[PDB]
């Protein structure tokens, strides 16, 4: 959501294509750094 | 009609306004007798009803009662278009957090609570609880809690105490807060303490707090009570044939929304222990949660198909929502496609056009004239006649085509000549006979291209059609004033054939009365096509005022040349046809048409080259043979004398005397070298081979051999196609680029065996894949280009400025890469051109430098002018015409209205089809031209040699002749030994400068004593001794060696006179003991005085891409990690603290403030002394340079002359032409974001980034009033940053993220103003760019009236 | 899966539109009956407008014509028989009948 | 049948003038009750328009002015 | 029959399709000589013995076949089928090299340069500069015209999306795409595109008011608002986004 | 044009500038220089004569190309 | 296909391109006339009425 696209080879090799700007660079990066504080999950209401 | 577009939330009052009624259950009609059933998904009485003028009851099927609702079952007898308008409400039992401003990234309930997106999401799932004025007790209003705490603090507290949780505790923090309150509290405690990221995210929030008491929003509205239903018949239950439905997944969300929210509201009901009721609130959480946006954030819910079920976020967001394909392409009525032909026969403004798709397209149009002519009564009748075809609708049909052009349009509308329009002749056929003359613009050819017909209805549209788009009007190729009309194959090859000459051909020598003889010779058979003769020929030219003054002469031509005479017009002299015509030829005699006489009498005269080649190639019988394709003879000796080569080399191969990559390096320089010396024995043997004799013995002239004349006439083919017919096909290379090592020494005309057309294939199919690929990302560029170029409009007449750019031949490497006739042509000049001694103002400041200005220009040999250009125009929001030049697809001059914006995009990705896809790469100064030296930046030192060493940087000479231009560009390195002065006599034979790369001088300014002053031996030096020489260097090591007893300290080599006191060098208070950098070749150690300017200290020791990515790049503006650091201000430089990698470097200042320091990392070798006085804008680092610092440093105009040169250079090494304003229109549109160097007097936080139009109205406004305006600094971002952030969101909001723009744009109430080019089609109404701009002006002068 | 990528819902065409040249005719079938109603006695027009709905609000039974004209139903009738056969002869009727293209 | 406007946009000035003058000239021969100005040899109301426009006769003052006079005919 | 145009030759490489006319016009040259003796019948000896020539004339080949071990009715029926032109195998890295087809048009009383001096059909002045002609084996693809060739005027509109459907392959209008618009947007052409996004396409209104315009001889229009927007419109207000337009 | 047509450009300046950088890493200057630059071996004359301007015996050659091979 | 007596030569533009100017005896002499056999179906549904 932020940058960057996680595909699943070596590609991007060669394609010079930036639209992950730019303020939900530093939440998202503030929401990756929580993610380790909890353990989850408050996404799936049937496990809760 | 309308105006601006308002977004913002919308209460549950608006929603229920909205409405019709509410939907409270979730079946959709009734399963056997399919009336819609009330009241749910599709309710008759809610929704409109399903039948025009018909209650669902049965008991009113008639208008009479229009506008009743029938009392049995409550419908109104209206229209079932009215079933797409209405809405719906569903009475939510718990509010429900809309997930579009909960979860877009920023979280905005998250930053106008500033509470972290965990703690709402805890306290959304019940996870948590939160407080709300939790009374005068123990905890803040924002604290969270869990259940544990919760029940404690009930125990102190039963009341004083609110912890609610889910959606209820969310919307009355919401609605608890104060916008005023805590926005002027963040004011207080802002202002009164300031810490970098607290003041970066503090003015933050308060922007955003008040932009949301700005708008008229509320705060909780964010949080769901009333939630809107779709109309019916936009997300419908069509019934498919057998019984089967279909319907959208909309249908199925809604369903289960409004099942759990009944289910909430009968537990609600039953007071139900609140574990199930959380579980329900859950429920019907993620249900609203996948209604507004599946797949958002849970994992959506996949339909009964397996598949993740669209919302309405999908109907609108993403690449098939409704922004993208039905908002900006569809299908379209009155159109039709085909296979176009040829139709030779025509002229350029029209175009074949079958009876059977005219009669079809053109319904509507038949039918009204046939009963306006009486000839069908009614329009029944009309139809009928029609469909029966009889003789009298042709006729009424070729009535109706006369003059309402159609247009013709082509798959990939690569450029704005793409569409054009074309008056139709009839065809009875079925294939769209197209000009030949138009495939150039269109990119045509006929082995199948379709091609689509596109008929204009009203009369706006036919006279756009006729006035700006017909294929007559568009001669110039509007990337650049050279004509798109040139004639391509069969027909040059005809007019090449036809002005040729033999050596004795029929009729020789005769002498003529003029071209209409030569024609009655030619028919008649006494002469042949090319023979040459004495013919009189009157030629007239445009010297005088508009006087065509004729004048005559007895020519020498042939009769070819004399035949086709008579199709030039009047004002052309006879030397445009006297010549072989191939292709450039047959293209400038076009482009000097243009020049001269104008647009009409260059259609006519290139239709009538058309017909005259066409004719004079069917003549000529040219055809192609397999004794045509002549092999040399001289060729198995070349293959012969290669193979032994490569022999050789094997063989000391195999003697160890060589590598193995070296004797392939070696292999395929010798089949390179034999496959060039195979082309040429071929070319030399096929081009002269016709030799003939007259009178006499023999004579070679060019040859006949008719794959030569088609190579040679620049009808198709080259040097190396014919290479691979008659000579050796070369070296083949497979994929990965690596070359094989053997070559197919064979051509197509004989054969290629087995193993050769295997190893053709790889190459072959490579290339094909590469063209099958970059066919299917084609405009990429070119969209990319117009969405951060589109609402770019020529929007003034003037806007009276004297800023622009100084214009300049380009001369790089050598000589010059292009002549300033081309770059100055049709641009507006800036400011006076004076003649060399100036002598009077010769060009004035206004002038449209057309042709006549050019050729002006170059007969005083001026080299420099300063042009207007659009990036550094005045006017806001558009640019002036003046400033941007002429239209250079038209001629005359920009328009107010030209949408140049669009057209630079497609300038600039039209010809980016013709740059490969994949990337792409590649002793002394001698004079060889006549001319005289000039130095610049200069300043050296003439030691006692008498020789030249200069002390500068910048310092190159340049070479200016008898009239003053720049003749050719050399650069002049540091120390480079000039054997001349500066600006003295100089001829081509004398090397001006030379100097060794292996040393780097220190270059002194007096010829005195030696002094190691700081030079401590052994801590700062380096005790070398090259015992070849024998020489004593006391040398100096980088810090990367030596201890720390001399470790900053400065190795100082000086000058001093030769009694003992310090040589101060002329200018400041510094002798001239220059510091040593590590390194050294310092050989001459103390107590040896020397010359002014000798190596006492002596340093030790252009690639360019090609890609269409690299103009990608090169727009995109990114930073290269090799960058040349600038100097951020002129004045002393210095060194300091070393061995961090970080080293710092510090430039003080006669004046101003000195402390800047800046960390160079030692990697990159350093390229200034220590103590030398910089200037501003320099070089230390030495590579690429970063377009933003160039912007920082030099200014706006160095970066556009930058940007300008590196696209140019990319697109000129394939030859590809491209003007200036195209780059530079872009390039305006890179830097139109600035921050501002003083908040100043106006509204504008410090390093807040706003619109430069937006900051330059504000100061002209406030430097008009009393204060003085914000001080600000320009910034460049590449397209694809610029195009994210622009002014509407209807605009940026088809293109961007629609979830996010959406968002944003509906919490700050920012309400559109139609006048852009995106939204305007969007709405679907006018552009404001073309005829559309007188339209938009009075409609904004009505307003505001 | 085809290749723009569109959908089933965008292969559905709409049968209750009414296609232009059928409103461009009965726009055209309005011009006709004002115009044979033009050449008719005001009597027996405004008879034959009341009748039906032609051009107004409701049609109306023939008692409310009586009413407006203070005649009996029967009146009304034969008013209405008379312009009828009126009309159905040619010279008002051509285009008419043309109307019932059959 | 006309086939270039270089004359036109020439006599017009601008070029998206001589579009819009011409087709409300060209209206006004369709729509409205005038009769051309130009000889017309089986011509198109829109290229009558633009035919008037290029000799000189007809431009965007001249029908305002049209108008104005039209409406004062109008008592 | 068929004029192809040379200049598609050196450009593509593929001068397989001359060498194929060269070797075909030698083929029927042969053939042509077998239909003048089959036709002004001379008997089975001089035809035998014809054929007998045409049929070894090469390198080492390994197509020996020898009309001796034949009927004489059993060549009669060869040499018939040999009259419209005699077929010739070459395959495909293992041809008839140029020495052979000389040796064939040579055979037959054709010219061995392969080419012939054509004269126009129209001005019976012969072209100059003598032109190939042979016989080449042209295909015929089946991407015929009048599958290609469609037009519309007015038809079927989608369901929810009230734009051209066609659907009976095909009264589809074109699909008018976006690069298309900014085609228009580079011209002036403001009306052009206007009628060509809301009246011609989507506006419910507006296409109805235009052909009955055009059938009444007006052609003016009534602009209207295309239906993706407004129900664009619809689908951001069934969010919680309230957006109206202001006057 | 075509595909073909295209595709022969493609193909012709994949091999132009394949052909051009191997024929660059061609020595075609003149400097004699009789010591491998690595290890000071005297360069024998025919492995000079060869390429003219080679500074490097073949063995340190050798193992730079070996180094070369895997990108180091 | 058909083996035609073809010649290489220009004509008049009407091979400008990629074009090709067939004669009127190869329409005559039917050696392209092509048969397409086309199948159109027609059903009898069960509306609700
Ligand atoms: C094929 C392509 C045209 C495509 C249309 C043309 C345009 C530019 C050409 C290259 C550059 O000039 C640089 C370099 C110059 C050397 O001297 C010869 C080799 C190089 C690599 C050239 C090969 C080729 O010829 C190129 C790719
Ligand atoms: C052309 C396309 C094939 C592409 C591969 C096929 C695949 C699905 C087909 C539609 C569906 O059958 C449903 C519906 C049935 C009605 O009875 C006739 C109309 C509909 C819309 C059909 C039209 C067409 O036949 C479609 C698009
Ligand atoms: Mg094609
Ligand atoms: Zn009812
Ligand atoms: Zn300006
Ligand atoms: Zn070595």
């Amino acid at each position: 959501d932020m940058g960057i696209q996680v595909m699943e080879e070596a590609p991007d090799a060669d394609d010079l294509m930036n639209t992950a700007d730019e303020d939900a660079a530093e939440a998202a990066a503030q929401v990756l750094s929580s993610v380790e504080s909890e353990i989850g999950r408050t996404t799936d209401p049937v496990r809760m | 009609e309308f105006d601006a577009i308002k977004i913002a939330l919308a209460s549950p009052d608006m929603i229920r306004s909205w409405s019709f009624g509410e939907v409270k259950k979730p079946e959709t009609i009734n399963y056997r007798t399919f009336k819609p059933e009330r009241d749910g998904l599709f309710c008759a009485r809610i929704f409109g009803p399903v039948k025009d003028y018909e209650c669902l009851c049965g008991k009113y099927k008639r208008l009479k009662h229009r506008g009743v609702i029938c009392e049995k079952c409550g419908v109104e007898v209206t229209q079932t278009k009215v079933r797409r308008e209405r809405m719906g409400h569903i009475e939510l039992a718990s509010p429900t957090a809309h997930i579009w401003f909960l979860k877009s990234l920023p979280s905005r309930i998250g930053l106008l609570l500033d509470m972290p997106l965990r703690d709402i999401e805890r306290v959304l799932y019940f996870e948590s609880y939160v407080v709300i004025e939790g009374g005068m007790t123990n905890l803040e209003r924002q604290q969270i809690l869990t259940e544990e705490q919760y029940l404690d603090a009930l125990e102190e507290f039963g009341d004083e105490f609110d912890a609610k949780m889910g959606a209820e505790a969310i919307q009355a923090l919401l609605k608890s807060m104060d916008l005023e309150q805590e926005c002027e509290q963040l004011r207080e405690e802002l202002n009164e303490t300031n810490s970098e990221t607290k003041r970066k995210k503090l003015t933050k929030r308060i922007k955003l707090l008040e932009a949301f008491v700005q708008s008229g929003n509320k705060p909780e509205w964010m949080i769901l009570t009333v939630l809107p239903v779709l109309p019916p018949d936009l997300r419908p239950l069509v019934p498919l044939d057998g019984g089967r439905f279909a319907t959208s997944d909309l249908n199925d969300l809604y369903r289960r929304v409004i099942n759990r929210n009944n289910r909430l509201k009968r537990l609600l009901d039953l007071a139900a222990p609140d574990i199930i009721v959380r579980n329900e609130k859950r429920m019907l959480q993620e249900a609203v949660d996948a209604l507004l946006d599946n797949g958002r954030r849970g994992r959506a819910i996949t339909g009964s198909n397996k598949r993740p079920l669209k919302s309405l976020a999908d109907m609108i967001k993403g690449k098939q929502g409704r922004f993208r394909q039905n908002l900006l392409g569809k299908r379209v009525d009155y159109s039709g496609r085909s296979v176009i032909t040829v139709g030779p026969y025509l002229r350029l403004h029209q175009c074949g056009l079958p009876k059977k798709m005219a009669l079809e397209l053109f319904k509507p149009f038949i039918y009204g004239k046939l009963e306006l002519r009486g000839l069908a009564t009614t329009i029944k009748a009309a139809k009928k006649m029609v469909e029966r075809e009889e003789a009298v609708v042709w006729d009424i049909l070729d009535e109706v085509i006369r003059e309402h052009p159609v247009l013709l349009n082509r798959a990939p509308t690569l450029h704005r000549l793409g569409i054009q329009a074309f008056e139709p002749v009839l065809i009875e056929g079925k294939a769209i006979q197209l000009h030949p003359l138009v495939c150039a613009a269109y990119n045509a050819d006929f082995d199948g291209d379709q091609m689509a017909v596109h008929v204009p209805l009203t009369l706006e549209a036919q006279l756009e059609a006729r006035a700006l788009m017909m294929s007559t009007n568009n001669i110039l190729s509007p990337a650049n004033g050279e004509p798109i009309i040139v004639p391509s194959q069969d027909v040059v090859l005809g007019l090449y054939y036809m002005t040729r000459d033999c050596v004795n051909a029929k009729g020789e020598g005769m002498v003529l009365t003029g071209p209409k003889e030569a024609e009655r010779l030619y028919r008649s058979g006494l002469a042949s096509l090319h023979a040459r003769v004495k013919v009189r020929i009157t030629e007239y030219e445009k010297d005088a005022n508009g006087e065509l003054v004729a004048k005559t002469s007895l020519k020498d031509t042939t009769v070819g040349r004399a035949i086709l005479w008579m199709i030039v017009p009047k004002g052309l002299p006879y030397s445009i046809v006297n010549q072989a015509l191939g292709k450039k030829a047959i293209s400038k005699m076009l482009n000097t048409c243009y020049r001269i006489l104008g647009l009409k009498p260059t259609v006519i005269f290139a239709d009538q080259i058309m017909y005259t080649g066409f004719a004079y190639a069917a003549r000529s019988g040219a055809s192609v043979g397999i004794d045509d394709m002549v092999i040399p003879e001289k060729k198995h000796e070349i293959i012969s004398e290669a193979e032994a080569e490569v022999a050789e080399i094997q063989e000391q191969f195999q003697s160890g005397l060589v590598t193995a990559g070296e004797r392939y390096n070696k292999v395929i320089d010798i089949w390179a070298a034999a496959n060039d010396r195979v082309s040429k024995a071929m070319m030399d043997n096929l081009q002269t081979e016709t030799v003939i004799n007259r009178d006499g013995q023999e004579e070679k002239q060019v040859s006949f051999n008719s794959i030569y004349m088609m190579a040679d006439s620049g009808a198709r083919g080259s040097a190396a196609q014919i290479r691979q017919l008659a000579g050796m096909r070369g070296l083949m290379a497979k994929p990965d680029g690596s070359i094989i090592e053997t070559p197919i020494t064979a051509n197509f005309r004989e054969g290629l065996n087995v193993l050769q057309y295997f190893i053709s294939t790889h190459g072959a199919r490579k290339g094909l894949a590469d063209t099958a690929l970059k066919t299917a990302n084609s405009g990429y560029l070119t969209r990319r280009l117009v969405d951060v170029a589109q609402d770019l409009v020529v929007t003034e007449d003037d806007c009276g400025t004297h800023e622009g750019i100084m214009m300049t031949p380009v001369i790089e490497g050598g000589d010059v890469k292009e002549p300033l006739r081309d770059r100055v042509l049709g641009r507006v000049t800036a400011e006076d051109v004076l003649k060399p001694g100036t002598a009077d103002i010769l060009v004035p400041r206004n002038t449209l430098l057309h042709e006549q200005w050019c050729d002006l220009l170059e007969e005083n040999s001026v080299d420099a002018v300063k042009v207007r250009s659009v990036v550094s125009c005045d006017t806001d929001f558009g640019v002036c015409a003046h400033c941007y030049g002429r239209d250079l697809a038209r001629g005359h001059i920009i328009n107010k209205g030209e949408a140049i914006g669009v057209i630079a995009a497609q300038s600039i990705g039209e010809p980016g089809t013709q740059l490969t896809m994949r990337t792409f790469h590649i002793s002394s100064i001698q004079v060889k031209n006549k001319g005289s030296i000039k130095l610049s930046n200069v300043k050296s030192v003439v030691n006692s040699s008498g020789k030249l060493v200069i002390t500068s940087r910048n310092t190159e000479l340049k070479l200016i002749d008898e009239f003053g231009r720049t003749k050719e560009s050399y650069k002049v390195p540091y120390g480079a030994v000039l054997a001349k002065g500066d600006g003295e006599q100089v001829a081509g034979g004398e090397t001006v400068a030379n100097w060794d790369p292996h040393t780097m001088p220190v270059i002194t300014e007096v010829s005195g004593f030696v002094r190691f002053t700081d030079m401590i031996d052994g801590q700062t030096i380096t005790r070398q001794t090259d015992e070849l020489t024998g020489l004593s260097s006391l040398v100096v090591l980088d810090s990367a060696e030596r201890t720390a007893g001399g470790k900053d300290l400065r190795p100082a080599l000086k000058i001093v006179d030769a009694q003992g006191n310090d040589v101060l060098i002329p200018g400041t208070d510094m002798p001239a003991q220059y510091f040593l950098p590590g390194k050294a070749i310092v050989q001459l150690e103390d107590g040896v005085q020397i010359s002014s300017g000798d190596t006492l200290a002596r340093i030790p020791q252009k690639d360019i891409t090609g890609g269409l990515p690299r103009v990608a790049d090169l727009f995109e503006a990114r930073r290269p990690k090799e960058p040349a650091i600038l100097a951020e201000i002129s004045g002393i430089v210095s060194f300091g603290k070393e061995t961090k990698g970080k080293r710092r470097l510090v430039i003080t200042p006669v004046d101003g403030s000195d402390p800047y320091e800046e960390m160079i990392p030692k990697w990159r070798q350093l390229n200034v002394f220590e103590g030398e006085r910089v200037e501003r804008g320099d070089v230390i680092s030495d590579g690429p340079e970063a377009p933003h610092d160039i912007l920082r440093l030099r200014g706006v105009h160095a970066v556009t002359r930058y940007i300008v040169n590196e696209v140019q250079d990319v697109y000129r090494l394939q030859g590809v032409k491209i003007n200036d304003k195209h780059i530079e229109v872009i390039v305006r549109q890179m830097l139109r974001k600035a921050t501002i160097v003083n908040a100043g007097s106006s509204d504008f936080l410090e390093g807040e980034q706003v619109e430069y139009s937006r900051v330059k109205i504000a100061n002209r406004e406030l430097e008009a009033n009393g204060k003085v305006g914000a001080t600000y600094s320009r910034d460049l971002l590449g397209i694809t940053k610029a195009s994210l952030a622009t002014e509407s969101f209807i605009s940026a909001a088809s293109f961007q993220e629609t979830t996010r723009v959406l968002t944003e744009a509906a919490v700050a109430g920012k309400r559109d103003e139609l006048r852009g080019l995106k939204e305007n089609v969007i709405v679907g109404r006018l552009i404001p760019a073309g005829t559309g701009y007188a339209y938009h002006q009075d409609r904004m002068r009505r307003r505001a009236a | 899966g085809d290749d723009e990528d569109s959908h089933l819902g965008d292969f559905i065409e709409d049968t209750t539109l009414e296609l232009p040249l059928d409103s461009a005719t009965t726009e055209s079938l309005r011009a006709a009956t004002h115009d044979v109603l033009a050449g008719l006695t005001a009597r027996e027009a405004k008879v034959l407008r009341m009748r039906f709905g032609i051009d107004m609000n409701t049609d109306y039974t023939l008692e409310e014509v009586g009413k407006q004209f203070d005649v009996t139903r029967e009146r009304i009738r034969q008013i209405e028989a008379k312009a009828l056969r009126k009309l159905r002869h040619p010279s008002r009727s051509e285009v008419l009948r043309s109307f019932l293209d059959d | 049948a006309r086939v270039t406007v270089q004359d036109a946009v020439e006599k017009i000035g601008n070029r998206f003038d001589l579009v819009l003058v011409a087709a409300r000239r060209a209206r006004q021969m369709q729509v409205g009750g005038k009769d051309p100005l130009v000889p017309e040899e089986n011509d198109k109301t829109t290229v009558i328009a633009l035919r008037e426009i290029e000799e000189g006769l007809i431009n965007n003052q001249i029908l305002d002015v049209r108008e104005r006079q039209e409406q004062q005919e109008q008592e | 029959d068929i004029v192809l145009n040379p200049l598609g030759v050196p450009s593509r490489m593929n001068i397989g399709q001359i060498l194929e006319t060269h070797l075909g016009m030698a083929a029927k040259g042969i053939g042509d000589k077998i239909n003048a003796m089959l036709k002004q019948q001379q008997e089975v000896a001089k035809l035998r013995e014809f054929i007998q020539r045409a049929y070894d004339l090469g390198a080492d080949v390994r197509q020996k076949v020898d009309l001796s071990t034949f009927s004489d009715e059993e060549v009669m029926r060869l040499a018939e089928n040999l009259r419209k032109g005699m077929p010739i195998a070459t395959p495909v890295f293992d041809g008839a090299k140029e020495a052979e087809i000389k040796e064939l048009l040579k055979l037959g009383d054709l010219p061995t340069s392969g080419q012939i001096r054509l004269y126009d059909g129209r001005t019976g002045e012969q072209f100059e500069r003598p032109v190939t002609v042979g016989y080449m084996y042209m295909l015929k693809l089946n991407h015929l015209v009048d599958d290609k060739m469609h037009a519309r005027s007015t038809g079927s509109y989608s369901l929810v999306t009230q734009q051209p459907l066609g659907g009976k392959a095909q009264f589809g209008g074109q699909r008018f795409g976006e690069m298309e618009v900014w085609a228009l947007e580079a011209y002036g052409a403001a009306y052009t595109l206007q009628e060509m996004l809301t009246v011609k396409s989507d506006d419910v209104n507006g296409r109805t008011k235009m052909y009955k315009n055009i059938v009444d001889g007006n052609h003016q229009m009534e602009p209207g608002m295309p239906e993706s927007f407004n129900v664009l419109l619809k689908e951001i207000r069934s969010l919680g986004i309230n957006i109206e337009l202001e006057d | 044009s075509d595909e073909a047509d295209e595709a022969y450009s493609v193909t012709e300046q994949l091999t132009m500038t394949g052909i051009n950088r191997i024929r660059q890493k061609i020595n075609a200057h003149g400097i004699p220089v009789y010591l491998c630059e690595a290890c000071g071996n005297p360069i024998p004359e025919a492995r000079r004569k060869i390429f003219p301007g080679v500074t490097l015996c073949v063995e340190c050659q050798a193992y730079q190309e070996r180094q070369r091979k895997h990108y180091a | 296909g058909q083996n035609m007596r073809v010649a290489f030569m220009p004509w008049n533009g009407y091979n400008f391109e990629d074009s090709i100017l067939v004669s009127e005896r190869v329409v005559q002499e039917d050696r392209f006339t092509t048969i397409h056999i086309q199948e159109l179906a027609c059903v009898s549904r069960d509306t609700k009425l």
